[PDB]
RNA sequence: GUAGAAACUGCGAACGGCUCAUUAAAACAGUUAUAGUCUACUUGACAUUUAUAAGGAUAACUACGGAAAAGCUGUAGCUAAUACUUGCAUUAUCCUUUUGGAUAAGUAUUUGUUAGAAGGAAUUAUAACAAAGAAGUAACACGUAAAGUGUGUAUCAAUCGAGUUUCUGACCUAUCAGCUUUUGAUGUUAGGGUAUUGGCCUAACAUGGCUAUGACGGGUAACGGGGAAUUAGAGUUCGAUUCCGGAGAGGGAGCCUGAGAAAUAGCUACCACAUCUAAGGAAGGCAGCAGGCGCGUAAAUUACCCAAUUCUAAAGAAGAGAGGUAGUGACAAGAAAUA
């Protein structure tokens, strides 16, 4: 198909090793475009030679469609991906697996596990 | 019991932090440290409202691990820091410097300054205080003490602070001619040349300061910060200048464009 | 009634579970710490002397020293008092506690052997139980072995191999610190000089 | 070296959240004072009367146990620590005049005698002399420039605050007109006590203090304010409830630790309730979040998550019914089908 990228408000931070924008993406008479294609657009706008390096968020098709907005980070790396970006936002990304769903069951089991109430 | 709060609405925060309304129910209660809260901000907001650095607080929070910042080129870590009416801010992973300062609409900016003033602070003695030995210490607006100050500085006079030696290099008075720069007033970021000072006996003093358009404005005498003479500032300004508009006029200047 | 006797020199303890009064009968109206001849609770124990160090009344509550009741009494427990376990810095609570005089209330009886007999009890004065972990501080190591200053005692430990650490050791980095400490003190004594000195110099 | 259960130690738990019972010059608000005080964390200054490194004593742990039961714990044995406790240069000044000799040595706090950059005013800062004198000045732990940090420490200052405090401001009621004063009421003097001032308390003394400009009482279905409804302008009514201040944790009272509590998911006792019990004894405080009963005209899920806001910590990495997300929800509010 067709689009058209937008980066708006673009400025580089070297203390996070990121580089931040926001994403207006023009698809008009046309559904919502796959974070995917959006990906391999901004790597070739950018000069990227490896995709799995950013993020993407914020992703809202507007009123009346062939429009939508977002927020876009660009990493230095994939260290810098998982060193300064949250378990959450890695695993959307797919870059790790979920961890254990056991929640505040844990707290539950803390409060049971009285010290010198449980030797072990 | 009632010790000491340590919780901060938004809504209680301080007005010219800016901080939204429905963005949280809780503000950062900045440290107890150099600055007053209320004539401060902390850094993390400095650099997450201000400079959009980092986008949470956790992200503040790795920013300030590696330690970048520097507040009076020493470095600081902690993220509820206040920073202060004016001084400098260095980032090294960016290389840049700031001193901040107020707008003329009474809020914290941080200014761009080159490497070069990035050493010459701007303290206003606060009190001076004889200890043992007849040994004069000066207590500055950063809350800082700097002892064997030259005996003509007063207790309303500021000094250039070296920040490497943390040494006085000149001083300025408050004469009817020093530029003064006021904090915390309606008038707030003006800067003025100081038209007169009256002083009541047993009050506060006040003092009419001239603008440069010749438009005078009076102030509480604990609210101004002298910045240079007659002939310049010692400091940089904001693109205002220190330059307060009416508001009727304002719009013309915003709507020609 | 189930006597847990110690040798505390053996490092050892062991049980002796009675039902019999008149055994006991001797121990009665005694104080904690008070030694008695531990004689007619059995054939091997006479010759041996036997201090009650403490016990247990018979609903489980402990003993004490200071009080001198026959029964139970409550009282405040204090933060340095012996049987108590404060759950919060500063707490008090008020608790129950059986005296020192020894009636026929104890589930249980604490007693040390003060004095050797004539016979051998087997697991109680025949074999004997070490530390069950060396000393760590350096000054402790250096009386056990006696090598004064002469070298590092590091290679003198006891392990399971595995060695534990020693505390108050003389390393370099701790002479470092000691002599950065001493610059530290001399570099601020000339700077403190030249700045009054400057100081002294802009006075006019 | 990497980690590391437990435990000792450190910090926090005095914040937050809830509710509006009490409360009528009280609380609160604006406006002062603290020259009458305390102040953890944090920030800046910066110290005085065996040493190639000092002492016991304890947890965890091991073994023997008791009790129906509990965040119960006895005895014996060892070991650490930034837990507890002892303890090891030097600087300044006078003169011949870069330099030689000479002289002196307590931080706060208290007492007596003196001299005296600032404030509006000092019995101020400070200085001298004569007496006392705390607590300290590292016997502690990790590593940044192609020396640093952490922890701890005396004093001053700053900061986060707090306690008292000046002036002024409140609803109805006189079928409440005289109150207070032995039992402190008003003031003086001396002291005690407090962090500090003060009848705050004590002793002596004096007879004062308030009041028709409403004292003293009574009522309030009265927490105060920011604010809300209704308004042409005046007004009238409301404000339990986002924020700020106050108060309380069933009702009272008392207290420990701590910088900070008269704390209540801290303790002690009484009253009223109320749980377990083997009947000997233990244990409790939803006006926190859900939820239940009751009361009623009258009000939601025993949900998910720390991702955001922010707080605490040994401070990235852990927690947080704070908080956020969803569920119920014709409380209100906005847009808007049934052509």
């Amino acid at each position: 198909d067709q689009f058209t990228i937008r980066v708006k408000k673009y400025m580089s931070n070297p203390l996070l090793r990121r580089k931040q924008f926001a994403l207006e993406i023009l698809h008009p008479n046309k559904g919502s475009v796959a974070k995917k294609e959006v990906k391999e657009r901004l790597a070739k706008m950018y000069k990227l030679n490896n995709v799995n390096t950013i993020v993407l968020f914020g992703f809202k098709t507007l009123f009346g469609g062939g429009r939508t907005k977002g927020f876009g980070l660009i990493y230095k790396n994939v260290d810098a991906v998982k060193k300064f970006e949250k378990k959450y936002r890695l695993v959307r990304e797919g870059l790790i697996d979920k961890e254990t769903k056991a929640g505040r069951r844990a707290s539950k089991e803390l409060k049971n596990r009285r010290k010198k109430v449980r030797g072990t | 019991g009632k010790g000491i709060k340590k919780h901060l609405k938004r809504v209680n925060a301080p007005s010219h932090w800016m901080l939204n309304k429905m963005g949280g129910q809780y503000a950062p209660k900045t440290s107890s440290g150099p600055h007053k809260l209320l004539e401060s901000i902390p850094l993390v907001i400095l650099l997450r409202n201000r400079l959009k650095y980092a986008l949470t607080f956790d992200e503040v929070k790795m920013i300030l691990i590696q330690k970048i910042v520097k507040v009076d080129n020493k470095v600081r870590t902690d993220c509820t820091f206040p920073v202060g009416l004016m001084d400098v801010i260095h980032i090294t992973k960016s290389n840049e410097y700031f001193r901040l300062l107020y707008d003329i609409k009474g809020r914290f900016v941080p200014h761009r300054i080159t490497n070069e003033e990035s050493k010459y602070k701007l303290c206003k003695v606060k009190k001076i205080l004889l200890r043992k030995g007849r040994l004069s210490i000066a207590v500055t607006h950063d809350g800082r003490s700097i002892p064997y100050i030259h005996p003509d500085v007063k207790v309303n006079d500021t000094v250039r602070l070296d920040l490497e030696t943390g040494k006085v290099l000149e001083h300025l008075k408050f004469q009817v001619g020093s530029l003064v720069m006021v904090t915390a007033g309606h008038s707030v970021g003006r800067v003025g040349v100081i038209s007169s000072i009256d002083k009541n006996m047993g009050t506060y003093d006040i003092i009419h300061v001239k603008d440069s358009r010749n438009k005078v404005f009076a102030t509480r005498l604990s609210n101004v910060f002298v910045i240079g003479d007659n002939t310049k500032p010692y400091i940089s300004l904001p693109r205002e200048k220190g330059i307060k508009l009416d508001i009727i006029e304002e719009r013309r200047n915003r709507l020609k464009a | 009634m189930k006597l847990n006797i110690s040798n505390p020199l053996n490092n050892v303890q062991k049980s002796i579970e009675i039902d019999d009064e008149k055994k006991l009968l001797p121990f009665m109206e005694k104080r904690i710490g008070n030694a008695v001849p531990g004689d007619s609770i059995g054939e091997e124990f006479t010759g041996y002397v036997f201090r009650i160090t403490g016990g247990n009344d018979k609903q489980g509550f402990p003993m004490i020293q200071g009080v001198l009741t026959n029964n139970r009494v409550r009282l405040l427990f204090k933060k340095g008092m012996k049987c108590y376990r404060p759950r919060k810095k500063g707490e008090r609570k008020r608790k129950s506690v059986r005296g020192c005089i020894v009636g026929q209330d104890l589930s249980a009886l604490n007693l040390t052997l003060v004095k050797k007999g004539v016979n051998e009890i087997p697991g109680l004065t025949d074999k004997a139980v070490g530390k069950k972990l060396g000393p760590k501080r350096a000054s402790k190591i250096r009386k056990l072995f006696n090598l004064d200053k002469s070298d590092d005692v590091r290679k003198y430990v006891i392990g399971r191999f595995i060695k534990p650490k020693i505390q108050r050791l003389v390393t370099e980095k701790r002479l470092l610190r000691k002599r950065n400490l001493l610059q530290a003190k001399e570099k601020r004594r000339l700077e403190k000089k030249q700045q009054l000195k400057e100081y002294k110099q802009l006075l006019n």
